[PDB]
RNA sequence: AGCAGAGUGGCGCAGCGGAAGCGUGCUGGGCCCAUAACCCAGAGGUCGAUGGAUCGAAACCAUCCUCUGCUACCA
């Protein structure tokens, strides 16, 4: 099967293989980025230097990303280079097939729900779902995964394509539990002094209502690492906009705290 | 509870552990142990539970036969009398100072706050014995004089040498008399010779005469919090200062000032400090419950202070006045002083030294410790019982009371003399 | 409590969402008249538990434990 809008790649794309023979004039080498077809890398554009032989750098059973220099049209031969080539190319393959991987898993478990004997069932799922996703958007390296992910957590592609009745399952199942923990690392900065004695309840107070727009409760978590130290990872479900909430509580908390005969800040 | 201050002071080498747990049977600790190759040099805390069962021997926990340890191949030996409901007596406290020489400043703070101690006496070093004589001095000074001396060890000293060391110690204690009170040899290493001291030390040590029915002054020593978090349930009622009485007394609910002050907003003048204030929550000690605090006692008083404050040591020695009480806010203040007529700290048998302690000398620093607060002043005027002392932090004088006055013999502080405030 | 690492497949670093990867060391072979250098070939193997997706998890993501590192620290 494909992994890719075409099974003919461009010229100048860069792909992945997999090492699975050494020819007499490279390495015969399946493409593992798109279509599954032959592709001869050659042993004069491994590198520019000194050659004194090399099993233990290059070998067999390594996925490795290299660069289609040129593509016999008709004849289907896939010239490959890593003569010209960067660790920052292998960072975007890379990313496309990481990918790849997750959107396939989530449809292989379709294709295990359906009995067949037609190699063309997962391009039937690929032609009408994939393509519209991905035209619009995957220089980046992106694929179907941003609107798989839209999806489950705002349905409006599942109602503007086909939904099966057992691809929303697995589709739940491996976005919820790779992406759910699903992170920040966010805290608040907060240090508390008192030379009065009604400092104790002045906290508890500026806690609760680090922000307005509460019933009397905020929805935050507290968390005490040390006696003065209250860690505030506020607007806790994923964090998209909670940095302002974040920011200005801490300006709340020093005030309150200041009263007491605190000095802080201003 | 507390009702009386027994101190465990000493000196470098001869075993603080030993001596204490063959005495009481009880271990002190402090966080961050740690349990040393020498003595306890810890500020460890300790209290303690003096009971009778009506014998010449006093009670344990383990009131019909008691096993010491001190090494598990042998089985020391205690005795505890014979039981029949062993009856409290009272709740007492011990003031575990860090040992060695050096220690003296802090040694000293603890001292004037504790009504009594016991001078645990080597004989395995030096003869004349330098720091026993030194602390000695300053007890009798200061106004108490009922100290009970613990010889530690007997069985690896030998008689010669021990014989020798009590001829040089009570020839050197020709000007100091605090000692008035008996000197009981004991063995520690074996952990034996206990039964005599256990009528000793009821009968012959209450608290020294002081006056308890003054104003209240607390002087706080120590620092504990407090207490579990949280977070929420978190916060507090709070920390806790653990403080001696040494005048007046300290009631619940009472209102207390801590005296040495803050200052008002920048330092380009020098005057002035206002105390800083907080109710008193509760009056602690031990695992039993109180509402008192009984004076000549080391108590905790919670206060609605954090834990921040005492979460480790902290406090070594803040005067505390309660309440609306106005002791003087000096910036430059008249010392009475004298000096100790051999310089002592650190002896050898090479002779060096004895001699006199100099006087003191116009625009040089020194330590005043008024209270048990350590505060730096230099000397304007000076005279040799009148010098009259700048203040970096102005220093409440709240009575003509007493000072200790230290210098740096030649690489750390050494006790050198005394006097009074005026 | 917060944070970090590991719970090897000889060592050390641990590679990433399709399994020891690299360097080193050990063991064996080749090259040369011989040794170094140099080139190949090795080696029983869910990598602490409880869970979930998985064709698979030291490594995809959680919940825990243990041993230690940093912050600290209730004691």
């Amino acid at each position: 099967c494909r992994f890719y809008q075409h099974k003919f790649p461009e010229v100048e794309d860069v792909v992945m293989v997999n090492v699975r023979s050494i020819a007499e004039m490279g390495a015969y080498v399946s493409l593992l980025e798109y279509n599954n077809i032959e592709g001869m890398i050659l042993l004069s554009e491994l590198s520019r230097r000194r050659i004194r032989s090399i099993n233990k750098l290059i070998r067999i059973g390594r996925n490795e990303c290299v660069v289609v220099i040129r593509v016999d049209k008709e004849k289907g031969y896939i010239d490959l280079s890593k003569r010209r080539v960067s660790p920052e190319e292998a960072i975007k393959c890379e990313d496309k097939f990481t990918k790849s991987k997750t959107v396939y898993s989530i449809l292989r478990h379709v294709a295990e729900v359906l009995e067949y004997t037609k190699d063309e069932q997962l391009e039937s799922l690929f032609q009408r779902t994939a393509w519209v996703f991905d035209d619009k958007y995957k220089r980046p390296g992106y694929g179907a995964y941003d609107a798989f992910k839209h999806a489950v957590s705002d349905p409006s592609i599942l109602d503007s394509l086909d939904l099966n009745e057992d691809e929303r399952e697995v589709l739940i199942n491996n976005i919820n539990r790779r992406l759910t923990p699903q992170a920040v690392k966010i805290r608040a900065d907060i240090e508390v002094a008192c030379y009065g004695y009604e400092g104790i309840d002045a906290v508890k107070e500026a806690l609760r209502a680090g922000l307005n727009c509460s019933t009397e409760t905020m929805p935050i978590k507290i968390n005490l690492i040390a006696p003065p130290r209250y860690v505030m990872t506020t607007t806790t479900l994923e964090r998209t906009e909670g940095l302002s909430v974040l920011n200005q509580a801490m300006a709340v908390i020093k005030e309150k705290i200041e009263e007491k005969r605190g000095v802080f800040n201003v | 509870q507390a009702t009386i201050n027994i101190g465990t002071i000493g000196h470098v080498a001869h075993g603080k552990s030993t001596v204490v747990k063959a005495i009481s049977g009880v271990h002190t600790v402090r966080f961050k142990n740690e349990l040393e190759r020498n003595i306890t040099i810890k500020l460890g805390y300790a209290n303690a539970k003096i009971y009778k069962l009506d014998d010449p021997s006093c009670p344990r926990p383990e009131c019909y036969r008691s096993c010491g340890s001190s090494t598990p191949d042998e089985f020391p030996t205690d005795i505890p009398g014979t039981k029949g409901n062993f009856k409290l007596v009272r709740h007492v406290s011990f003031v575990d100072c860090p040992g060695h020489d050096i220690l003296m400043a802090t040694m000293l703070n603890g001292a004037a706050v504790m009504d009594a101690a016991l001078l645990l006496i080597a004989g395995n070093e030096s003869c004349p014995q330098p720091q026993t004589s030194e602390h000695l001095a300053a007890i009798e000074i200061m106004k108490l004089k009922h100290i009970l001396i613990l010889q530690n060890k007997i069985d690896l000293v030998k008689e010669s040498q021990a014989k020798e060391q009590y001829e040089q110690i009570l020839a050197f204690v020709q000007g100091t008399v605090a000692e008035g009170a008996p000197i009981i040899p004991i063995s520690a290493q074996l952990k034996y010779n206990i039964e005599v001291v256990c009528e000793y030390i009821v009968k012959k040590i209450p608290v020294p005469p002081r006056d308890f029915t003054s104003e209240p002054r607390l002087i706080v020593i120590r620092s504990f919090d407090v207490n579990k978090p949280g977070c929420e349930v978190d916060d507090l009622k709070g920390g806790v200062a653990g403080g001696s009485i040494l005048k007046g007394v300290l009631k619940v609910g009472q209102e207390i000032e801590v005296r040495p002050g803050i200052v008002s907003k920048d330092s380009e003048g020098k005057l002035m400090c206002k105390p800083i204030f907080s109710k008193i929550v509760s009056l602690f000690a031990e695992h039993n419950d109180l509402q008192y605090a009984a004076p000549g006692g080391l108590i905790g008083v919670g206060t609605k202070i954090d834990p921040t404050l005492c979460r480790a040591d902290r406090m070594v020695g803040q005067v505390l006045g309660a309440v609306g009480a106005l002791p003087e806010i000096f910036t430059e203040l008249e010392i009475s002083y004298f000096l100790l007529r051999r310089l002592l700290g650190v002896r050898t048998e090479g002779d060096k030294k004895a001699a006199k302690v100099q006087k003191l000398s116009k625009n040089e620093v020194l330590m005043v410790n008024i209270g048990s607060l350590s505060t730096g002043g230099r000397v304007s005027a000076v005279k040799a019982d009148l010098g009259k002392i700048v203040l970096t932090n102005p220093v409440c004088t709240e009575v003509g009371e007493k000072i200790a006055l230290s210098r740096r013999v030649e690489k750390h502080w050494r006790l050198i003399g005394w006097g009074q405030i005026r």
